[PDB]
RNA sequence: AUCGAGAGGA
DNA sequence: ACGATCCTCTCGAT
């Protein structure tokens, strides 16, 4: 019987044959057989990365270190936007714990099947195809964790490669001819604010006192 | 005088040539919708709350404004103003880290919804220095 | 620029009409085969009709949003040899300074409509400080 | 930053007025002029690194 | 700048990437993340059952991260989990899952 | 700019789609006033509002049929409203105003904000353009078409030259609104009524000397005489239910200036045909193709038809939360604000012309002047 | 005395053009540091820090001045110690740092575990990458197991 | 000679309190200048 | 390859294929804060 | 302090 | 899909 040839249409997989959806469950069955030397002829490790793995079970969750807090406050609140997104979706979630054992009507699952996978989409990504996002509190547009991640000004590229950093100066140069090459005037009131950490030593203490 | 840069008469500029003036003015209001929270300017200390500013105060009078002829500098109070949460949060702009005059005018308006107004604005005489441009 | 300045926008009609009391044929009727010497008429980006003689026609249009009964803003552009004529009153379009020439001038020549005459009445204006610029205009 | 000669170490001198000052002739490769161009420090924390820029 | 430890040192040598089996997901947490609120449950302050903290580090720069301590100045922030219903995809992998069938074949999956 | 507004601009929006299921007629305007809370309502004078962080104003009154307000609006310094409009000079100093300064922007919050100018392409243009290589159009006569006063449906009309040289028998189509695919201009001309071959092309060519260009048609009408009647040109369009939808298509969205009313069908073919001759004109090379450089093209959208575009937008919706506290009434409910606080939010940002953002209108029109010197 | 040269000397309208240096000296030496990233703070508004840029990374290594390059991106800035399974590669462990405790719940690893050194910013990035179901793993041996 | 506050339009001597909120004597315009100060202000003339 | 153009998804596709990243990469010991197999990294140090 | 928008310095 | 570096500053918002 048979392979369709297949669609994608937002964020389902759509078979034409010779129309039924691909429904979340039905993939994960599948790969959760599919073999070991079918795995990795293709990319995968058994132990660290399997198909079935490819596609959500259970989501973890970031502690706040990853998005924490507050404003202009004090005692009226805070948050990031994935604090927001990362509650869209227990949001739902429990839309749904509350109807399969409360509840249960049919064809109209599905209007929220697609809102659970649908926001775990967007608190992963939203610069794609169809509607982005916004309020629910601020307005606009997104966040992300992907653009959090993403080139120029975003970790990694902005963070990692090229970080701010102490003992670090700026000012505006002039040109001074009795001065030796290698030379650079720094101006004094700088000189006073950067520092380096000397070792106490036999060597040096007397000039290193004077100056303590 | 290279890759152009010039060189000045210091005397000249003693004389007066190249100064100018420089104002620049801070603002503050009180609260937002509460039936029972609502800013207060006065000049602080502590109250249960204790997050004041590194700065100096005592350069404020009560209504928590400083005096106008009245020279400011450094990370200094200008504007003494408390957050009341549960209490006493300060919140209260001081001087830019940067910057030093002297207080040239304050004013005490109100917005639309009766709210209390003020807008500081401190001066200074800029001499060209060395770096300045031209 | 010092002298530009922008189109503000005027209306169309009271000109639409004027032109169809002074020939522009209308499109509707029109017969392209048997009056090809027809500048098509345009307003504010409509066509609107044709017309023989147009020559006879622009002055009159010239001398009437220069005597001051159309307004000064709307463009007036007939290109000879496409055979269309133009009339702009849209809003937004810039434009300018500019003295006039027309060889109107019987001891000699093609001449600048100014004069030593209105320029120093002018200044009449300078020192008593009813000349404005807009008299020059209309 | 487009070059290892964008970036040298000095022989630090200090002075007054507020410009960090340098010498005509290590101009190019910095590529700047006196007209405003602006200039960043940093500096070494470490005994090592102290050596690595002075000997490198 | 933060204590002593007992373990050693060493330098980063090789970096495994790989995926998430929901299997370490529960293996690995210690939340449990039960409802949709940050902290007021009737005004009340402080954290909650539901999301962040059930074992998680603070706010009110305080200690409590589990017997854990040291709080947020050396809280490596330790993972949340939640069991979701009906599965999902997981879209910067849609296309890779979509060419993953157009690559094996229904009912048996050969 | 702005004077055009409100002494006439602004009173033809709130005519309009105004009429209800209850008609708007004078909008009346005040020289800025301020209602401060627990109080009169003062006469509002520029320098007191850079101040106190209020906004030069004025009142937005409107004559509603079976005397009444609906918002604010930010008046532009020195215009006909602003009290500086006729000020003499001590009279200024009075009001702490210098008479050097010559206004021509607003103020919101103390903010002093300049609209600015706005450039863009006109409409109601004929334009050609030879297309690249890699493409099977070759040449394309088209018209970004949309009505003078009345809205902004956006109307774009192409008319594409499928057929580079040689490559066999230059075809002419073109392009239509809400419409499935491309059509051969000899079935719309037929549409519209004009119908035997060459009834056309004087719709088109206009001097028959001219074989050349005649000739460059003698393929077009080839893709027709497959359709040789008014009603089945109609057809091609999508029975009665069908027909319709073109008759319509062909008077409400297919050349919308010009008319969308009923019999203006001649009125358009001709121009068609024009768009044609110029298409054609183009492709045989004894004209240039269309300089989208020209600043004769062009237009700049200054501070008047700007508030314009942010007024009809909100007076809709002022108008239309009406449509509803009434539909629930089935037994004065305007929520002015939606407008005067509108108005401020553009002026306020740079986002010109309300919430969704969207409006990456962006421009950041409205910024906050300058004033480090007169001559900035 | 005498100048050599004739020279050129007149009145000519000069301009005081805003941009003094005095409102641009600027020097941090260590302060603030933001809330996510634990990196400096940017403006001097705040006494921020000064961007070691991508850019004059590759100048750094340009010079092959390894040592430096690690202060500069670790030491000044984020510079942070985590612990992690020695199995598991992860940041999945447990700090009960006074009371020597060290397990890795589920892993039970009680015995193999490590301290390492990393930019914050290296932590958080691993921290998001997890949290969008992947695994950043990480090894103690410039050894594959073979 | 002992001062507090100045409305700006006409220029009078108020020093009003914590609540009496803003507004002059018959010049009501809410604006008001806060004083000068009295610990008289040293100027270097250079 | 992180380090440039396409991040997110080399990340991803490198989660699923299970890349092992050998770390002997200037741009990655810059990421893990460590020394660089660069010059003064590329010896060692002994005694 | 996060975020978006324009203005300016090389 | 990218797109000079760094840089100081002002306005406005859930
Ligand atoms: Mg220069
Ligand atoms: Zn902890
Ligand atoms: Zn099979
Ligand atoms: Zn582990
Ligand atoms: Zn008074």
């Amino acid at each position: 019987n048979t392979q369709p040839t297949i669609r994608k249409d937002g964020l389902k997989l759509v078979g034409s044959w010779k129309l039924r959806v691909l429904s979340t469950e039905e993939i994960l069955n599948i790969f959760k057989h599919i073999s070991v030397k079918d795995f990795t002829s293709l990319g995968f490790n058994e132990v660290f990365s399997r198909p079935e793995w490819m596609i959500l079970t259970c989501l973890p969750v970031p502690p706040p270190p990853v998005r924490p807090s507050i404003s202009f406050n004090e005692s009226q609140r805070g948050e990031d936007d994935l604090t927001f997104k990362l509650a869209d979706i227990l949001k739902a979630n429990i839309s749904l714990e509350t109807l399969e054992h409360n509840g249960a009507p049919h064809h109209a699952i599905e209007e929220a099947e697609s809102l659970l996978q649908f926001h775990v989409a967007t608190y992963m990504d939203n610069d794609i195809a169809g509607q982005p996002q916004a309020l629910q509190k601020s307005g606009r547009p997104v966040k992300s964790i992907r653009a959090r991640l993403k080139g120029k000004e975003g970790r990694i590229r902005g963070n990692l490669m090229g970080k701010r950093v102490d003992f670090s100066a700026r000012t505006v140069i002039s040109g001074d001819p009795n001065l030796e090459l290698d030379q650079v005037g720094v101006p004094k009131s700088i000189a006073k604010t950067l520092t380096y950490p000397e070792v106490v030593t036999p060597y040096n203490i007397d000039r290193l006192t004077q100056l303590v | 005088n290279q890759e152009d840069s010039m060189i000045m008469n210091q005397s000249s500029i003693d004389r007066g040539l190249f100064r100018s003036l420089f104002f620049r003015s801070y603002m503050d209001q009180e609260k937002k919708y509460g039936m029972s929270i609502t800013e207060t300017f006065e000049k602080p200390q502590r109250t249960n709350t204790l997050r004041m500013k590194h700065g100096t105060y005592d350069k404020l009078d009560d209504d928590g404004l400083i005096a106008p002829g009245v020279r400011v500098s450094g990370e200094d109070v200008i504007i003494g103003k408390t957050t009341p949460i549960s209490s006493k949060r300060d919140a209260s702009t001081p001087l830019r880290s940067t910057e030093n005059g002297i207080v040239d005018q304050v004013l005490v308006t109100t917005n639309q919804d009766g709210l209390k107004f003020v807008k500081v604005r401190v001066r200074t005489t800029k001499i060209p220095q060395i770096g300045d441009k031209f | 620029s010092l002298m530009s300045c922008i189109s503000v926008g005027t209306d169309p009609m009271p000109i639409i009409t004027f032109l169809s009391e002074w020939g522009m044929e209308p499109l509707e009727d029109y017969v392209p085969h048997q009056s090809p010497d027809a500048t098509r008429v345009f307003v504010n980006g409509v066509w609107h009709g044709v017309h023989r003689n147009p020559a006879r026609l622009m002055e009159t249009l010239r001398t009437l949003r220069r005597k001051g009964d159309i307004n000064p803003e709307v463009s007036m552009i007939r290109d000879i040899r496409e055979k269309e004529l133009k009339i702009f009153t849209d809003a937004g379009r810039v434009y300018r300074p500019l003295f006039i020439v027309e060889d109107d001038e019987s001891l000699g020549h093609k001449e600048l409509k100014v004069r030593k005459g209105h320029i120093a009445k002018l200044m009449a204006t300078e020192y008593q400080d009813e000349y404005t610029w807009s008299s020059l205009l209309n | 930053s487009l070059h290892k000669m964008s970036m040298m170490a000095h022989r630090v001198k200090v002075i007054p007025y507020s410009t960090f000052r340098l010498n005509l002739s290590v101009t190019s490769p910095y590529n700047a002029d006196f007209d405003g161009d602006e200039m960043n420090l940093h500096v070494p924390q470490s005994e090592e690194t102290r050596a690595e820029l002075s000997q490198l | 700048g933060q204590q002593y430890s007992s373990a050693p040192l060493r330098t980063v040598k090789e970096v495994q990437f790989g995926l998430f089996s929901p299997e370490e997901v529960r293996a690995i947490s210690v939340a449990k993340i039960r409802f949709p609120e940050t902290m007021d449950e009737t005004q009340t302050r402080a954290k909650i059952g539901g999301l962040n903290d059930p074992r998680l580090g603070s706010i009110d720069r305080n200690l409590k991260c589990q017997t854990c301590q040291e709080g947020m100045n050396e809280c490596p922030g330790h993972f949340g989990h939640i069991d979701l219903a009906k599965p999902v995809f997981h879209v910067g992998f849609i296309a890779k899952i979509k060419k993953v069938c157009e690559c094996v074949c229904m009912h048996c999956g050969k | 700019s702005f004077n055009q507004f409100v002494d006439y601009t602004l009173q033809d929006i709130i005519c309009e789609d105004s009429t209800l299921i209850i008609s708007f007629g004078k909008i009346y305007v005040t020289k800025p006033m301020v209602n401060e809370s627990d109080g009169v309502t003062h006469a509002l004078y520029p320098q007191e509002a850079r101040l106190r962080n209020l906004t030069y104003s004025s009142g937005l009154f409107v004559d509603v049929k079976k005397k009444v307000f609906i918002g604010r609006l930010p008046i532009m310094l020195r215009s006909k409203n602003c009290y500086l409009s006729e000020a003499t000079e001590s009279d200024l100093y009075k009001l702490k105003e210098c008479p050097f300064d010559m206004g021509g922007y607003f103020i919101i919050n103390g903010s002093e904000k300049v609209l600015i100018a706005q450039e863009r392409s006109a409409g109601n243009i004929v334009q050609v353009f030879k297309k690249a290589a890699p493409s099977p159009i070759s040449h394309v006569a088209e018209i970004r078409s949309a009505l003078e006063k009345g809205s902004r449906f956006i109307s774009t009309l192409q008319v594409k030259l499928y057929g580079r040289e040689g490559s066999s028998a230059r075809t002419i189509k073109a392009t239509l609104p809400y419409i499935k695919q491309d059509i051969p201009i000899v079935i719309i001309f037929r549409a519209l009524g004009i119908i035997p071959d060459g009834e056309i092309l004087e719709h088109i060519c206009y001097d028959v000397n001219d074989w050349q260009m005649l000739e460059m048609l003698k393929p077009c009408v080839e893709d027709g005489f497959v359709i040789q009647d008014r009603e089945t040109a109609l057809d091609f369009i999508g029975k009665e239910k069908r027909i319709q939808y073109a008759k319509d298509i062909l008077q409400k969205e297919f050349l919308p200036h010009i008319t969308q009313l009923e019999g203006f069908e001649s009125r358009k073919a001709f121009f068609l045909g024009y768009m044609i001759n110029r298409l054609l004109l183009c492709a045989l090379d004894r004209k240039d193709q269309d300089d989208r450089d020209h600043f004769g093209k062009k237009r700049l959208d200054l501070a008047g038809p700007l508030l314009a575009q942010l007024f009809k937008t909100l007076f809709k919706k002022l108008t239309k939360d009406i449509f509803r506290y009434m539909q629930r009434t089935v037994e004065l409910a305007i929520n002015a604000k939606t407008i005067t606080s509108g108005l401020k939010y553009a002026l306020a940002t740079g986002n010109w012309g309300e919430q969704k953002k969207a409006m990456s209108s962006r421009a950041g029109v409205s910024q906050v002047l300058n004033r480090y010197t007169y001559s900035s | 005395k005498k100048l050599m040269a004739q020279i050129f000397f007149g009145p000519t309208y000069y301009q005081r053009l805003r941009h003094m240096v005095d409102d641009k000296i600027h020097a941090r030496a260590r302060g603030p540091m933001q809330v996510l990233t634990r990196q400096p703070v940017e403006g001097r508004s705040r006494d921020g820090g000064l961007r070691f840029g991508e850019m004059e990374r590759d100048c750094m290594i340009a010079h092959g001045a390894a040592s430096f390059l690690k202060e500069r991106l670790m030491e000044a800035s984020d510079a942070f110690r985590v612990h992690i399974c020695g199995i598991c590669g992860l940041m999945t462990v447990i700090a009960k740092l006074n009371h020597n405790q060290f397990e890795c719940k589920g892993c039970d690893n009680k015995i193999d575990i490590y301290q390492i050194h990393i930019p914050y910013a290296a932590k958080l990035l691993f921290q998001e990458l997890m949290a969008m179901n992947i695994t950043p793993r990480l090894y103690t041996d410039r050894s594959r197991d073979f | 000679a002992t001062l507090k506050y100045i409305c700006a339009e006409c220029s009078s001597k108020l020093s009003l309190s914590r609540t009496d909120a803003v507004r002059c004597k018959d010049c009501g315009h809410r604006i008001l200048l806060k004083a000068r100060t009295k610990r008289l202000v040293q100027f270097e003339a250079r | 390859r992180c380090s440039f153009e396409e991040t997110v998804e080399i990340l991803f596709e490198a989660g699923a294929s299970a890349e092992l990243d050998d770390c002997r990469g200037v741009s990655e010991n810059v990421i893990l804060g460590q020394m660089a197999p660069i010059g003064t990294g590329a010896f060692d140090v002994m005694i």
